């Protein structure tokens, strides 16, 4: 009794809360999770790992799952749902959402794949196959460029697909990654392998020998920027240790393929180069950051790694989950400790300042995949190579208008026009060459009037273009130029991480103001110059790079 | 110094200093967004306004970012910069809404537009998420968002409160709360951190914006003061608009830093409520006084009516000095306030010594840390704290026992927190419930209600068995050593551990962290202190900061957390039975007589009796009249049937209050006193830090400054004063308080803020204290060994749970002032008590049902919320509901020593209603 009562106003809101405030953990939810977790450990560069695990389990991320994921590794709510939407391949599902259905389809809409009718056939697949049990949806470059058009169905990837060879892996579940027959490692020991390594760890081939063959052999980073490897293996070696490695795996530039085709026909290669230079900066840890849309290449790396001795360096294999911009050596380092993949400002550097606040060494899967041969073969072979003043060997990857696309392993130096004629076959019947990108998506759009520039690290600077990772297509009259230039704004726009003005703004307003019919030349100019100049990383600094060329290098293009 | 050339000038720049430092310092200003220069917020350099030239390198710089180098050279006048600045300036801009009807057309993003002659953008806009008005106190509007992070950095990095994330990517990046849901559904605590960092208006107070989200409200005049809550103290700027508060932001005051809580930012609203009382009250001569009586604040006409100030004065000191001249000088009592200011106190505590001739004055610090001032009196001759709360960023070990502090200090936890995020201090927590802090703990310890005497005695067993304390120290700076290793020796960990419900290995692990550490500091609050056995847990305590030496440096002491925003100042005023001001015992002769030259008139030599002594004999007919001002103990004195029966016994009884509050109920004269936004004094926090406060509105109607009343009382009380104010009452007791040495007036209207006790008048005060011993007769602290102590009532068959008593984040005590503010209303509208959901499945309820609880003492109903945090076998309620009242229930039984009521602990019986 005594009812008392409060005269205060607050009797109209007078419902309270029937818990705290905010999302509560369900007791089911957090008993799931521990076992799928099992033995495993719950520190923060895990997270990515973890968040993997549930996708693949349940095809979903449920936010009562990411809920009880959080509690069991400390973390708050918009810690763990921050990190996760930051990933394309990360479907998070809040309460009353549809669901995901079982099957996912994407459709590569990149440059080369849309030469070859990729946005006709996501229409088709869409209309044709899209179900409840079946999801369509586009994705960019998946390094397929030779096989184009390129399509995922689960983790099985078709190529040169159409709406037959689709709807028959679907009918046959034929949703899992094809494994080829590659070099294993006892073929790769009975070829003398692992042999270099091995005279390493005893001394008898000593480390300042290692360094004098780099630097006297001008190896330069197959990653795109070209910088010396043998100058970056002794500065990591100068500062203090403890020190660590990790390897780029995250080929994702558009027309880039060439790492691809050296992990699945010989790992072994890759892998004693890595432990070199591993020991060579007495790195205990590497860690290999693999691209997600390469499950054929993790799982060949995985039944490879297994069968080396216990040696004296831990090796740690990591999964992307969709992100251009982890390619970036400081945005993926920020993966690997299970962040978003923000790419962090300099100076510091992360020779300097890295994975977990330590000296690190990032190398490309290309650069290290030439280190057995450049000691056992000696600089001299490495430098006998070369064409038009220029030293070295090179792959590019070749795709487009030609007829024979692929990798071709030629001497650094090469013109576009002794490119095409001497190692892809020509331009294809039909066709008439027009234009090419020397450098992928952000090197740049050059017409065919220049066929006689030499494409090497540090040559296509002249006329505001680069040659990056050497992804090189091949372009016909029957390519829109302009068309060409949106498919790549496109692509820039949705991979910029949105850190930073410039690039976060200045894609999109370029995007919108590109599609017009006639372009604002001037304007495009003055935003130009604000992205090269204000961008904090690479990718916003040469975003404009295709819509700069194609405004000066084909003046026909534009009426006054 | 970093030399380098700035602009084609030679500069100097100091270590740790950026280039945009240096350009403001030297004058040239650089256009920032993301950059805000204020204490706590690290430059991120993502918007790329502040761009500058440096020579010798491909790209442009952010001056905000960027240190210089010796030999650098820096230019921010270039074509390139003017223009890139310009260019980032004008693509935000395309984005932005309309500036007219925006949500704030002078924000800080439309001043930097307008410097830079930016006011349309070439560029298209695009179509960005829409209004989120959920929570009641702010409002989002992410369309004018620039993504500048600086919310981000506000909710994790300065508050640490991990609220808000930047979630998607690219042009998709948005601000979110939890996992992009509402504000007001979300985790959020309405600190207001982010609203206060946010540059363009995308978040801002709710009070400011129409229905359509535009148009600030722009307040004519800004006031800085005091929050009037807690004893965290911080320092705040009133915004005013025709004559009333409507927003409040924080100011850089030496304890928050700009920080608040969401009373401090939210909670201004009670002064200007329509039960604010305006006119004198008497009585009618025909109601009696009843225990179940009840009387409506928005009319008071059936049990009173108003009077004049003079008819009013004259009855209240007319039934005092009647009751004093028939029924003898020991019939009277008065309460204090720990709400008032330091001058208040010391004219109320005069006032009852002198005019009513007798010692009987106390407030709440009785109820508050009494048997905590009792072992900390016995050990070291001092109840102070050793070090302020920011002392724990100096220190390696943090022990927070029997304390709440992210919803009862939020700002010193937000301290802690940053210790524990940017220095890797190591946080233990000793609650028998976890809280939000529990995430960032090293250990949380969950050990069994009323038992930290056989937790603490097996980590003192550790230290002395295994040889870690400090010898050095203890010979030499204590004493009575031996006495503490002799009895420790029955206090194993494999004993206590079934005891306590820690594990033997945690407590071992946990007691070694902590002797072994260079540096530890303890706080503790209202779980160790009360209860009957209180004072053994401080001396557990104590021994604990004595043996192993961890006293008297930086990062290293005892800081029991002062509760009210002036019970220290109110301590050291002498409103307190025992002492004089200044901790001045009154039976000492010597005392007695400096006081009775002083004040010109003898005094009684006698100890006064405490509340809840005074509360027993009005119960017993011993006491006639009282005075109360500032107090509501119709709610926070225990057992409330028999406290409001002693209240409505009363013969005379005169209340001076705010509101007509549960106490009025029962009195025979209300006066209409003035709010701490309408009056002027000083005010000491919970790190000795006096500080001075100022008026920001008028009071309402015919209400009056407390330290007029008093005067008024006095002079009818045959005293001869005339103060002309705050100030000359300020003088008087420094003329008598030793520990105002070298802090006047002036210097605080000057400063705003002085640490006593300070040596100088141009030095600041010493924060660490006890760095050469302690105020004892031989210097030396002695340590007390403590002995394990049942609780009063313990449950049984008949009354199964444990009940625990406490406080919530959004309301204060008794809910007379938070109740009355509309935001904390909406944010804690019913009265809730919390559960385990296990508990409930057990006991057939569900969350948000209603549940009859019960004790011995009292009966109540109320809703029943689901929690985790509270272990099996508790029930944990709030005190600030009168439609629930939870001090019907509790125990009235005291500590021995301490006098203090054992709130936090009694046998209950639940059911379903
Ligand atoms: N929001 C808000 N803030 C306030 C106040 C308010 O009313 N509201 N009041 C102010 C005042 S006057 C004061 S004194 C302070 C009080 O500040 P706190 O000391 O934080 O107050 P409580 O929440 O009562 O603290 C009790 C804590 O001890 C735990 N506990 C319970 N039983 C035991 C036990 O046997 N042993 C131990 N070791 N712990 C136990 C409880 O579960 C809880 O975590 O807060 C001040 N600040
Ligand atoms: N069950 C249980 N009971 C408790 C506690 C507990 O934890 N559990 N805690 C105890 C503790 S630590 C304390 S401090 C006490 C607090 O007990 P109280 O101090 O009685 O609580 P308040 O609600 O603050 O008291 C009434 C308030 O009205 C306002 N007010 C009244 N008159 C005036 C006036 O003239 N001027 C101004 N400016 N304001 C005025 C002030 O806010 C004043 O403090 O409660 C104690 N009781
Ligand atoms: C936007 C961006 C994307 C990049 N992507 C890749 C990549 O996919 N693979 C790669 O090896 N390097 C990539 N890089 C270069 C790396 O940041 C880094 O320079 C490189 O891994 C070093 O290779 P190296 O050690 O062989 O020189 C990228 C750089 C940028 C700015
Ligand atoms: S330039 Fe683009 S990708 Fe690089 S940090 Fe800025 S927003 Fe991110
Ligand atoms: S008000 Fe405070 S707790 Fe709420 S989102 Fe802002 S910073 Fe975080
Ligand atoms: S809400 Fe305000 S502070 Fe937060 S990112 Fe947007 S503009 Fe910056
Ligand atoms: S922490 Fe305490 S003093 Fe600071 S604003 Fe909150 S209630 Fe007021
Ligand atoms: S695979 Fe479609 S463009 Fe590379
Ligand atoms: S203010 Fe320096 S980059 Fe935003
Ligand atoms: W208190």
């Amino acid at each position: 009794g005594t009812v008392r009562s409060f005269a205060h106003p607050g009797r109209g809101r007078n419902v309270a809360r029937a818990v705290p405030k905010g999302r509560q953990v369900d007791p089911h939810a957090k008993v799931e999770i521990e076992e799928l977790l099992g033995t495993r450990p719950r520190q923060r560069d895990l997270l990515i790992e973890h968040l993997h695990l549930i996708q693949d389990t349940y095809g979903q991320i449920s936010a009562d799952h990411l809920a009880a994921l959080a509690d069991e590794m400390s973390l708050a709510f918009a810690e763990v749902f921050e990190t996760a939407t930051f990933y394309a391949h990360f479907d998070v599902v809040k309460e009353g959402e549809a669901d995901i259905p079982r099957l996912t389809i994407r459709v590569c809409d990149s440059i080369t794949c849309a030469m070859f009718g990729a946005d006709e056939l996501l229409e088709t697949l869409q209309r044709e196959l899209a179900s409840d049990a079946v999801r369509v949806v586009r994705a960019p470059c998946v390094g397929l460029c030779d096989h184009a058009p390129a399509v995922e169905v689960g983790h099985n990837f078709l190529h040169r697909a159409d709406l037959a060879s689709v709807r028959a892996a679907v009918e046959a579940e034929d949703t899992h990654a094809h494994i080829p027959t590659y070099v294993d490692y006892d073929a790769y020991r009975a070829g003398g392998g692992y042999a270099t390594l091995e005279r390493l760890r005893s001394g008898e081939l000593p480390v300042d020998d290692v360094l004098k063959v780099l630097d006297d052999g001008g190896l330069r980073g197959l990653g795109g920027a070209g910088f010396p490897t043998g100058r970056k293996w002794r500065s990591v070696r100068g500062e203090p240790g403890p020190r660590l490695m990790a390897v780029n795996g995250d080929e994702g530039e558009p027309g880039t393929f060439k790492d691809q085709l050296y992990l699945n026909t010989d790992p072994h290669r890759f892998l004693e180069g890595m432990l070199i230079g591993a020991h060579v900066v007495e790195a205990a840890d590497v860690y290999i950051y693999l691209r997600d849309e390469y499950p054929i290449s993790r799982e060949i790396l995985a039944r490879e790694i297994a069968k080396l001795p216990e040696g004296g360096t831990r090796i740690h294999l990591r999964r992307g989950a969709g992100a251009y911009i982890c390619g970036e050596e400081s945005s993926l380092i920020e993966s690997l400790e299970g962040k978003r993949g923000l790419p962090r400002h300099k100076p510091p550097f992360p020779f300097q300042v890295g994975l977990f606040n330590r000296p690190t060494l990032i190398n490309n899967i290309e650069t290290l995949f030439w280190v057995r041969d450049l000691i056992e073969r000696g600089a001299e072979w490495w430098k006998s190579h070369g064409r038009n003043g220029r030293v070295g060997l090179r792959s590019y990857s070749v795709s487009g208008r030609v007829k024979e696309p692929g990798v071709k392993l030629a001497p650094a130096g090469l013109t576009i026009q002794e490119l095409i004629d001497e190692y892809c076959g020509g331009i294809s019947d039909g066709h008439s060459f027009a234009a090419y990108l020397p450098g992928g998506a952000s090197g740049g759009i050059l017409p065919a009037s220049m066929n006689d520039i030499p494409l090497d690290f540090g040559t296509l600077e002249k006329y505001g273009c680069f040659i990056g990772s050497a992804a090189v297509v091949i372009l016909s009259d029957q390519d829109d130029v302009r068309g060409a230039a949106l498919n790549l704004m496109k692509f820039f726009e949705d991979e910029s991480c949105g850190q930073c003005t410039p690039c976060r703004s200045g894609t999109q307003k370029a995007r919108m103001l590109m599609e017009n019919g006639v372009w604002d030349t001037d304007l495009l100019g003055e935003l130009a110059q604000c992205m090269r100049d204000a961008s904090i990383c690479g990718l916003g600094q040469a975003a404009s790079n295709p819509v700069s060329t194609v405004i000066k290098y084909f003046p026909d293009l534009f009426p006054e | 110094t970093i030399a380098f050339e700035f602009d084609g000038q030679q500069v100097e720049a100091q270590p740790g200093e950026t280039i945009w430092a240096v350009a403001k310092r030297l004058g040239t200003h650089i256009p920032h967004l993301c950059h805000k220069p204020d204490p706590g917020y690290r430059p991120d350099g993502n918007c790329r306004a502040c761009m500058v030239e440096i020579e010798g390198e491909r790209v442009l710089a952010a001056s905000c970012k960027r240190t210089p180098a010796i030999g650098m050279k820096v230019k921010s006048a270039t074509e390139r910069a003017t223009k890139a600045r310009a260019m980032v300036l004008e693509l935000l801009v395309a984005d932005q809404p309309e500036r007219a009807t925006s949500h704030d057309p002078s924000s800080h993003f439309w001043v930097q537009a307008d410097v830079l002659d930016v006011t349309e953008s070439r560029f298209p806009a695009a179509e960005r998420w829409t209004s989120d008005v959920s929570h009641p106190a702010m409002s989002v509007n992410l369309d004018a968002c620039i993504q500048c992070n600086l919310c981000v950095r506000a909710c994790r990095e300065v508050q640490v409160n991990d609220v808000i994330g930047m979630a998607y990517r690219a042009a998709g990046s948005k601000v979110v709360f939890d996992f992009d849901d509402p504000m007001g559904g979300s985790t959020c605590v309405a600190c207001g951190e982010c609203v206060q960092a946010c540059p363009t208006g995308a978040l801002m107070p709710a009070a400011y914006l129409d229905a359509n989200q535009t148009r600030t409200v722009y307040p004519d005049r800004e006031v800085k003061s005091l929050c009037p809550y807690c004893g965290v103290g911080c320092q705040v700027s009133y915004k005013v608009k025709d004559e009333r508060i409507v927003y409040a932001e924080g100011v850089n005051g030496p304890a928050n830093q700009n920080r608040l809580c969401v009373k401090g930012r939210f909670g201004f609203d009670y002064v200007h409520h329509p039960h604010r009382l305006t006119v004198p009250l008497i009585r009618l001569e025909n109601v009696p006084k009843d225990a179940n009586d009840q009387v409506d604040p928005a009319n008071p006409w059936t049990h009173f009516r108003e009077a004049t100030w003079e008819e009013a004065l004259d009855r209240a000191a007319g039934g005092l000095k009647a009751i004093r001249d028939t029924n003898g000088r020991k019939a009277l009592a008065g309460f204090g306030s720990a709400k008032g200011s330091n001058e208040e106190a010391y004219l109320f505590q005069k006032l009852v010594r002198l005019g009513f001739g007798t010692n009987n004055v106390d407030h709440c610090t009785r109820l508050c840390h009494a048997s905590s001032v009792a072992a900390l009196m016995e050990g070291l001759n001092s109840g102070a704290v050793t070090a302020p709360f920011s002392a724990a960023l100096d220190a390696e070990v943090i022990v927070v026992i029997g304390a709440n502090p992210t919803v009862n200090h939020p700002v010193a936890a937000t301290f802690l927190k940053n210790a524990v995020k940017q220095r890797g201090a190591k946080l233990i927590i000793m609650d028998p419930r976890r809280q939000t802090l529990s995430r960032h703990a090293y250990r949380h310890l969950a050990f069994r209600p009323g038992s930290d005497v056989a937790m603490l005695n097996a980590m003192l067993n550790v230290i002395v068995t295994e040889g870690l304390y400090d010898e050095q120290y203890i010979a030499g700076y204590t004493e009575n050593f031996e006495a503490l290793r002799e009895k420790i020796v029955d206090f194993t960990p494999e004993k206590m551990a079934s005891v306590c419900g820690i594990d033997a290995e945690t407590l071992r692990e946990v007691a070694r962290l902590y002797a072994r550490a260079k540096s530890s500091l303890i706080f503790w609050g209202m779980g160790v202190s009360q209860h009957v056995h209180g004072t053994d847990n401080s001396r557990c305590l104590i021994a604990l900061a004595l043996i192993t030496g961890q006293i008297g440096r930086p990062g290293t002491g005892l800081h029991p957390l002062r509760g009210q925003n002036n019970v220290q100042g109110a301590s050291d005023a002498g409103l307190i039975p025992m002492v004089y001001p200044d901790y001045q015992s009154v039976e000492k002769d010597a005392v007695r007589e400096l006081f009775e030259e002083f004040w010109g008139q003898s005094l009684d030599p006698q100890k006064g009796l405490t509340v809840v002594e005074i509360m027993r004999a009005i119960h017993a007919g011993e006491i006639r009249g009282m005075f109360v001002e500032g107090e509501n103990p119709a709610m926070s004195d225990p057992d409330l049937n028999h406290a409001r029966h002693a209240l409505a016994m009363l013969d005379h009884l005169v209340v001076q209050d705010l509101f007509l509050t549960e106490t009025a109920f029962h009195a025979d004269v209300v006066l209409p006193a003035s709010a701490f936004a309408e009056k002027a004094g000083t005010f000491t926090n919970t790190d000795r830090r006096v500080q001075i406060a100022q008026p920001v509105v008028a009071p309402p109607g015919d209400a009056r400054q407390d330290w007029w009343i008093i005067q008024e009382l006095a002079r009818r009380l045959d005293l001869d004063w005339n103060y002309g104010g705050p100030a000359d009452i300020f003088a008087e007791m420094a003329q008598v308080m030793p520990s105002l040495n070298n802090i006047t007036w002036e210097r605080l209207e000057r400063e705003g803020a002085v640490t006593y006790p300070v040596d100088a008048p141009d030095q600041p005060g010493n924060e660490i204290i006890f760095y050469a011993g302690f105020p004892t007769e031989s210097g030396r602290a002695k340590i007390v060994p403590a002995a394990i102590v049942p609780p009063d009532e313990v449950p049984d068959d008949e009354f199964p749970m444990v009940l625990s008593t406490g406080r919530v984040l959004e309301h204060w005590h008794t809910g007379s002032m938070t109740r009355r503010a509309g935001v904390l209303d909406a944010l804690e509208p019913e009265a809730v008590a919390f559960m385990a959901p296990k508990e409930l499945y057990r006991l057939g309820l569900r969350p948000g049902g209603s549940m009859r609880l019960e004790t011995r003492r009292g009966a109540v109903v109320l809703k029943v919320r689901s929690d985790r945090d509270v272990p099996i076998g508790m029930i944990f309620m709030p005190f600030c509901y009168a439609e629930a009242a939870a001090n019907l229930l509790t125990n009235p039984a005291l500590d021995p020593l301490g006098k203090i009521p054992e709130f936090k602990f009694c046998a209950a019986r639940v059911v379903p209603a």
